[PDB]
This record gives C-alpha cells, structure tokens and sequence, in this order.
C-alpha cells in the first residue's frame, strides 16, 4: 500500500508537470507560427509595391 | 492619443479639405488662431486624434496640403482659417493627366511630401493611419494622390489608409478624359486603400438641383455637402461616446472582404427620429447616386448627432431593418450598428449621417465603365498618357480590375445564408 | 490566507472591476483612500476581507488587482477617478494601439508586446500572498482584448501557475450594447483557446442583464454603468463567502465541486433577486420565499436560455442578509412541489445553500433598492447550451462565406483556427447534451 501511495502521488505530478509542458510549447508554436505568417503577408504586401516601383521606372523609360 | 495624418492633394483635394477643417474646427471651438474658445470639454477629450498641440495652446491640423500647381494654396491661406495651418506642411509645384500626377510630374515632387509625411508621423504617440482627399478626375489629386497613397502604404504597410475620393461626373465638369482618370484612379484604390467614401459628383449635383433647387449649382454648393457628410463620419473618431471608434476599428467592422472598401455616404436631413431614420436610407439622400434597393447592404454604420431619446433611436433603427430586412444580407448577423453623440452640425439641432457598404455601389462604378470603354475603343485622347510612357496593357487592366469589383460586388448581392 | 487575485482584461473587464471593487469598499468601510477605522490590524491580518485587500503599513488597503487594457483611454479614467488613490500605478497597465476588436491582435500582435510585463505585474501580487486560492479573470467575450488578450494570459497563467484556480466572468455579446459585427469571431476563438485552462467561468449576458435594468429598474436605455451596478451585486453575491465570515457561511469552492461534474462542463447559471427600484421597494419587503422563488424565474438570470426545457446537474443557493436556514428550507420545499425542476439521473437533487449575513449594500445615486435580503442562485444546466447555440450560429453565417476572415489572418491567423474553435464549440455543444441523456 505504500507503494502505491507514492505512485498516486508522482502520477499527479507528472500530468501536472506534462500539463504546463504542453501548454508552454502549444503556445510557442503558435506564436513562432504567427509571427511567420505575419511577416510572410507583409513581405508579400511589400514585393507588389516595390514591383509598382519597377513599374514606374519603365514606363519614364518608355518615353524616352 | 491616436493621431490621424490628413492629407489633400490636387485641386479638389484642397477645397474640400479646408471646409473640413473649417467645419471641425468650428465644431472642437478652434478659431483660425488655433486657441480653444469652447464651451464643453467633449471638444478637448480626444482634439489630438486631428490636431497637433503648440505652444500658447494653439491647437495646428495635422493636415499636409499638396498640388502640382501652385495658387490652389494661395487660394487655402487666404481662405477662411487659413493661417491655422502649418506653414512647412504646404507642397507645391509648377496638367489633368493622371499619368503627369501619378507617373511624371508627381514622382519628382512625391519625396518632398514624403519628408513632410514622415516628420508629421514620427511626432505621433500611435499613429492610426491616414486620410486623403481628392478628386478623381483631374490629374494631381487622382494620379499623384493614388501615387502617395502607394509610397505611404510602402513606408507604413501597418496603418490604415483612408480616402475622401471625388467621383466625376459629366453633370460637373466636362473635361473628357475623366472617365480614363477615374478608373485609372479605382485600380489604384481597389489595391491600397482600407476603406474609401464615394463622394459622387453626379450625387452631389442631383442633390443641389432636385431637393434644394438649386438651378445652377455650383462647386460652393457641392461642397456644402461634402463638409456636412465628412464631419458626419468623423464624429466617432473625434469625440468621446459609448464607442470610441478609430479608423482600424471602422474598417475590420465595415470591410467584409478586402477589395469591398467603398462606401455610400448618406445625410439628413437635406425633424422627428422615425424621419431622420426614413430620410436616412432614402436613396435621395446618398452622396454616391446609387439606389441602396438595387443592392444588398453588407454593413452600416449610422452617428444621430443631436439631442434626441436614444430609446427611440433604438427602436427606429431596429423598425428600418425589419422593414426592409431583404436589403441587408442575411449572412452577417447585426451588420447595422449606431452610435449617438450630442453635439450636432453647425445650424442642425439633430442629424443622421450613414456609412454603407452596399453592394449597389456597383451603379456607380458600371457608370464609370461605360464612359471608359465609350473611349477605349475608339483609342480616344490615349496618346496624353501614351505619350507619358504608358502602354496599352494598364488601360485595359483597370478597367478589367474595376470590371472585377463589380462582379464581386454581385457576387455578394446574390450568395445566401441556405 | 486564501488570497484572490483578480485581473480585469479589456474595456468590459476594467470597467466591471470598477463597479465591483467600488461596492467592495462600500461593503468592509473602506474609504477611497484606502484607509478602513474598524481594522485594527494595521498593516496586516488574517480577516476574511483579506482574501482581496493587502495592507500598507501606513494603513493602506489595497485591491489583490491588476488591471490590463491595449489602450490607455479606458484605465486613465481608473488612474484619474475617485478610487485613484485606492490602486498602485504598477497595478495598472495599458498599451498604447488597442486590439481594435480583432482576437489576433489581442493574442498575437499588441498582446504579445506587453504580455511579460502583465505576468511580472502579478508575480508581484502572487509574491505577497501567504497562501494564492487562485484568480479572477474578468473580461469580455467580444472585445479584440477581452478575448485575445485574456486568453493568452489564461495560457501563460496556466504554466506560470500550474493548475492554481482559474475562474472567469464572461460578458456575453448582446446586439443591444454590441461594438463590433465580429463578436461572434473573438467569443468562439476566446472560448475554444481557454476553455483547458478555466475552472469555473460565470457567463454573463448582456441582454439578459439588459432586460432586467429595462424591465425592473424603468430605465430606458441602459448604460455600461447601469448593467455594471447590477454585474457588480451579482458578482459580489458570488465572491460574498471569500470576503466575509459566517457561522452557515460555505466556501464558494465547496459549491465548485458540485458545479462542476465533467472539466469541460463548468459554465453554471446565476439567477440574482431581488432586482427592485426604490420606489416599488417601499413598504414592501420580499421574504425568503419571494427571493428565492424569483431564482427560477427565468427573466432573473444572467444568461438567457430556458432551464424548463433543460436538467440540472446543481442548484446552488447563495444567500445574503436576513435570512435562516428555517425559512429557506421552508421556501424550497413549496418550490419543488410547484415548479419544473428536472434533474439529470446521475446527480442528486438537494440544493446547497449557504447563508452570510452582511446584508447586500447599494452605491449611492444607483437604481437598487436596498433590501433587506437578496440571493443568488448558481444552477448547472444543460439549457446555457443555449448560448453556445446562438453564438456558433452567429459565428456559422459569416464563416461559410469568410466574411471579415482576412484581418485575422493578415494578422497571422490561419483558417484552421477558426475551424479547430469551431469543432471544439460544437464538441461542447454535443458534451451538454450527452450529460442530459439518462443512463443505461
Ligand atoms: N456589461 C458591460 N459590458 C461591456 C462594457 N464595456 C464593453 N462591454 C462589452 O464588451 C464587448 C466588446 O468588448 P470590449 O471589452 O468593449 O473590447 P476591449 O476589451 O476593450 O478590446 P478591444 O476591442 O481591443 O478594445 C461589447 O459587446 C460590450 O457588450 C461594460 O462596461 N459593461
Ligand atoms: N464634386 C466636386 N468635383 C470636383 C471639384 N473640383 C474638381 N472636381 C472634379 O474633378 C475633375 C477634375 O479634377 P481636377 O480638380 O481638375 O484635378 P487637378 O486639376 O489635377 O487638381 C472633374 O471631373 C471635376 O468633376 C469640386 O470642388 N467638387
Ligand atoms: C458593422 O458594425 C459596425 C460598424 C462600425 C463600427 N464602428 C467602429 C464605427 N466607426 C465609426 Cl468611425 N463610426 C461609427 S457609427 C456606428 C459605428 C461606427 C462598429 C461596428
Ligand atoms: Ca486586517
Ligand atoms: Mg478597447
């Protein structure tokens, strides 16, 4: 009996423990996966503007 | 504070702006001086949103002024309040072309507004975003205006960009090559603008004429509207209420998909609650010439400025939905919101100013199609822009892009909840 | 000990902190100054009031508070109001570019700016704490705040604070006093992300408390102020066994244990009476059978939905004021004869009560009468399903057809978010309804 006292007790330490692993690395994916797509949307927002940039530097060059 | 940066560019641009400011102004109790001689201090709480702080308390609009030729600010500070505005923030140079404005004339001037742009943005605790009028039928507000509106959004991918866009109409101005100006301008707009207000020229003269009678009206009389419906949708923005609004806050709540930015305007009146409400959603009283019962609503937003029972308000706004429940898609649940602020216009004891983002609006862009391809075919006036380096291939894509808008627009108009 | 650290997240939640902790001073003497004549314990104690005021030495008390928002426009009205005195600066926080009514930006991009700075701010309280029950979390479902934020602080709580209680106050979205058409959105993405790391949430519906201001009160077009007068009494009816001493006083986590049959399952009802004007509370006092027959009354409760046409899992009665444990039981007895109380086959039908005797205080200028005793009843029913269904029908319309889906996702949130929180919405959903099926 006082075997399995003590295994009731480190198995609620260790699902505690695996509880706040798992919420601390879900969280941590998230936010690295957010911030890639952030920036990834941005970027894109900056590639087709500094294209217009491209754009505008033709059509000058056009007229001459 | 959340400091808005006001811009306005070619000639309309300037006009309407400084009415703004005038009408603001007048409302905030800022005299041409810049002192504060007001009477309650809902005009104080949130000033900063428009205006720079100085010191002797003078209170400077954080307004750039800008235009390809010069006299248009000759005329700005000889206006009415036309000292309040910082001298530095006036750019100027020296043809009704868009591509001069977006593509020639503008980019040599374009860095000189970004200088002023950026020491306006960097002297601001949050920047919000930014704000432009002008016309889209000329050639400095339309082509160099759309031009800053590309390099701001370059400089600044993560604030909102907001526009007062002037829509031409032959009803105004006869200048031929409007129709190519204005959807040159609209395939600028669909891609880096987060929220632009259809100011239609064709409404503003069907107002002045049929409901005010005014036989000839003119750009004064026009632009008595533009101020009226500008200071109506800035209310949110400017004073302190149940919902304290900002211009990313209108535009996540009022664009349901990113190219459906443009919205319907509407005043009252041009009275009791139940009329204002009625007047409100009358197609009559719309700054964009287009019947709101010819499309779907997929947002509104509605300010009751004045003082009124806002129960009664409540019960208006839910008794115009019920009755005209098949004008508002079912798909968005409680897509029309209202908010109520005391102080109303200078000479109305209360009014009603709409925001809709309608799926009529297609009207007024199919208007502008038709003018367009009128031309297009017949190669009509291409070589003023051909001449300034453009091909063929982008006259064709805006109006294909502005072809696009519409068929979403319908889109829209035509899915359903089942 | 036992200390309570409540954190009021977003515009609803700072403000609803606002009422509450006003009515907290009004009920122990505590002046605006913090100073309090009748604890004689300078500096310190033991006092059941202590569970949510620290002590200055210089005789301070001082809300266990930390109040969090995006912006500083609704907080600067804490700083400058006439409880200023009562907060240290450092327990109030503010940002500078709200959520502007968007979960990601409340999640992701504002709230992981000033997230760190948020959980030092409670270490610092946690660290004075001789025994830490757990928190309080109060926010709104709708606001880009109140839902982004406060789960990503239920997130970090959780692995900061291992499993330490974690209970909410929800406000549920009603159209009457809604700020944004993309509520549903932040209430499904907020409920999903949380629902692991809350022990207890009190959803309160803002038409249902603004029905009862309507109906009850004669006011025409309720304010936040007078929905957040009448949240306050409910929420200090709850927190009432925490803060005060009592011979039939029960621990509010006594009630937990039978509120909350399945993890998931831990949303009771809050049914608060009476709800009274001065003028019709005038000679005319409610016993202890009227208050409590107005529990089941379903115009009374903070959540609309039908408990008739549901099963209850509990019945908690929590009351305060003049009251003995004779008449209650004497009330719930006729009760049970005449009314439609169905209980699910597992769970036994007795109903909890507990008794304080401080009877419930009014803010001075609100529209409550003062009474002489009031109650509030804390149900598990499977009919606050209800308002999971109106929401995630709400939140199905605009979702088929992506309506406003890209200023999520241009804030770095993908579509399989929404669709996770959905499922999970209807997982819980069909979680309420297999509890209510009898057994085999
Ligand atoms: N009962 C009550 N509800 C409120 C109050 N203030 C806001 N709400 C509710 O909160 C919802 C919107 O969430 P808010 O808290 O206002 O937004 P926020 O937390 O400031 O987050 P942001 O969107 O970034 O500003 C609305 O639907 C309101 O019903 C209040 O004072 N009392
Ligand atoms: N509604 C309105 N439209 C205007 C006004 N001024 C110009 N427009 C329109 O703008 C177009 C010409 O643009 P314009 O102002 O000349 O551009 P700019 O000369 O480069 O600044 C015409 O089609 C007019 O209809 C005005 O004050 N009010
Ligand atoms: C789609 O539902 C909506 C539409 C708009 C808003 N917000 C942020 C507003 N913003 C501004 Cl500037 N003015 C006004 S007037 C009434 C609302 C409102 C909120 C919800
Ligand atoms: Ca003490
Ligand atoms: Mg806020």
């Amino acid at each position: 009996k006082r075997e399995h006292e003590r295994e009731v007790i480190q198995k609620a330490i260790e699902e505690n423990n695996n509880f706040i692993k798992m919420a601390k690395e879900k969280l941590a994916q998230k936010m690295e996966s957010n911030k890639e797509n952030r920036e990834a949307h941005l970027a894109a927002m900056l590639e087709r503007l500094q294209e217009k940039d491209k754009h505008a530097e033709e059509v000058r060059k056009n007229k001459e | 504070m959340r400091e808005i940066v006001h811009i306005q560019a070619g000639q309309c641009g300037n006009q309407i702006g400084a009415k703004f400011w005038e009408v603001i102004s007048d409302e905030h109790g800022i005299d041409p001086t810049g002192s504060y001689h007001g009477d309650s201090d809902l005009q104080l709480e949130r000033i900063n949103v428009y205006y720079n702080e100085a010191t002797g308390n003078k209170y400077v609009p954080r307004a750039i002024l800008v235009d390809l030729e010069p006299g248009t600010m000759d005329s700005v500070r000889s206006g009415p309040f036309g000292q309040i505005f910082r001298p530095d923030n006036f750019v100027f140079g020296q043809g009704n072309n868009w591509a001069k404005g977006h593509y020639t004339e503008g980019a040599e001037l374009v860095d000189s507004v970004l200088d002023v742009v950026r020491k306006e943005s960097e002297s601001c605790d949050c920047l919000q975003g930014f704000q432009l009028t002008h016309s889209l039928g000329g050639g400095t507000g339309s082509g160099m205006g759309t031009l800053l509106i590309s390099k701001i959004r370059e400089e600044y991918p993560d604030r909102i960009m907001n526009t007062f866009s002037v829509m031409p109409s032959p009803k105004v101005s006869d200048t031929v090559v409007e129709p190519y100006n204005a959807t040159l301008s609209v395939h600028q707009l669909v891609e880096n603008t987060d929220e632009t207000y259809c100011i239609d020229n064709e409404a503003l003269y069907d107002i002045c004429f049929r409901t005010l009678k005014l036989t000839t009206p003119t750009y004064g009389d026009l632009n008595h509207l533009v101020s009226a419906t500008m200071s109506g949708v800035t209310t949110c923005l400017r004073f302190p209420g149940q919902l304290n609004a900002d211009l990313r806050k209108l535009a996540v709540n009022m664009v349901p998909f990113p190219r459906l930015h443009f919205f319907m305007p509407g005043f009252a009146p041009l009275l009791t609650v139940p009329e204002l409400t009625q007047q409100m959603f009358d197609s009559k009283n719309m700054m964009a010439a287009c019947d709101p019962r010819h499309g779907r609503y997929l947002t509104v937003a509605a300010i009751f400025r004045g003082r009124m029972s806002m129960k009664e308000v409540d019960e208006q706004m839910l008794n115009v939905q019920n009755k005209n429940s098949s004008y508002f898609v079912e798909w968005i649940p409680n897509n029309v919101k209202t908010a109520v602020c005391d102080i109303p216009p200078r000479g109305l004891k209360m009014s009603a100013t709409f925001i809709g983002n309608s799926t009529a609006i297609q009207e007024l862009f199919k208007r502008i199609s038709e003018q367009f391809t009128a031309m297009f075919r017949r190669k009509a006036f291409l070589h003023w822009y051909t001449g300034e380096g453009m091909d063929e291939m982008e006259f064709t894509e805006a109006e294909s892009n502005m072809n696009d808008l519409v068929s979403e627009y319908q889109q829209y108009q035509d899915a359903t909840a089942d | 000990m036992r200390e309570c650290i409540s954190i009021h997240v977003g515009q609803a939640g700072v403000q609803i902190g606002n009422a509450c902790w006003e009515l907290y001073c009004l009920e122990h003497g505590i002046q605006p100054d913090g100073q309090m004549p009748s604890d004689k314990t300078i500096g310190g104690g033991d006092d059941s009031f202590n569970t949510f005021f620290s002590e200055t030495g210089a005789g301070k008390h001082v809300p266990r508070a930390v109040f969090v928002d995006l912006e500083p426009t609704v907080i600067d009205e804490v700083r400058t109001g006439t409880y200023r005195q009562l907060f240290h600066p450092e327990q109030l926080i503010t940002g500078k570019e709200d959520a502007a009514n968007n979960y990601a930006r409340g999640h992701y991009t504002i709230g992981k700016e000033i997230i760190d700075l948020v959980l030092d701010r409670i270490r610092k309280l946690a660290d004075q704490c001789t025994g830490l029950q757990g928190f309080l979390v109060f926010h709104s479902f709708g606001g880009g705040t109140g839902s982004g934020f406060t789960s990503l602080l239920m997130e970090r709580l959780s692995v900061d604070y291992g499993k330490k209680s974690k209970l909410e106050f929800s406000i549920y979205p009603a159209p009457q006093v809604s700020t944004a058409v993309v509520e549903p959105y932040n209430s499904i993405l907020t409920t999903h992300t949380t629902l692991e790391h809350s022990d207890c949430a009190f959803m309160v519906d803002n038409e249902a408390i603004y029905d009862i201001c309507r109906r009850n009160l004669d006011i025409e077009r309720p304010t936040y102020t007078n929905l957040n007068r009448l949240i306050s009494q409910i929420v200090s009816s709850i927190t009432a066994s925490l803060r005060f001493d009592g011979a039939l006083n029960v621990d509010l986590t006594e009630f937990q244990t039978n509120l909350v049959p399945y993890p998931r399952i831990h949303f009771p009802l809050a049914t608060y009476a009476p709800v009274i004007s001065a003028e019709k509370a005038y000679h005319e006092q409610l016993s202890v059978a009227e208050i409590t027959n107005a529990c089941f009354e379903p115009a009374n409760q903070m959540v609309k939905c039908d408990p008739r046409h549901g099963k209850y899992m509990a019945c908690c009665l929590l009351y305060r004021g003049d009251v003995v444990p004779k008449d209650v039981n004497a009330a719930i007895a006729t009760i049970k004869t005449k009314r439609s109380i169905q209980f699910v086959d597992w769970c036994p039908t007795g109903f909890k009560v507990g008794i304080n005797y401080q009877p419930p205080t009014v803010v001075p200028g609100g529209d409550l009468a003062k009474v002489q005793r009031a109650v509030c009843m804390l149900s598990n029913t499977t009919a606050i399903a209800e308002a999971w269904a109106r929401l995630d029908h709400k939140f199905d319309l605009m979702y088929a057809k992506r309506a406003f889906v890209h200023w999520y996702v241009g804030e770095g949130m993908e579509e399989g978010e929404f669709s996770e929180a959905r499922e999970d919405m209807a997982a819980l959903e069909k979680d309420y309804e297999e509890v209510g099926v009898d057994s085999v």
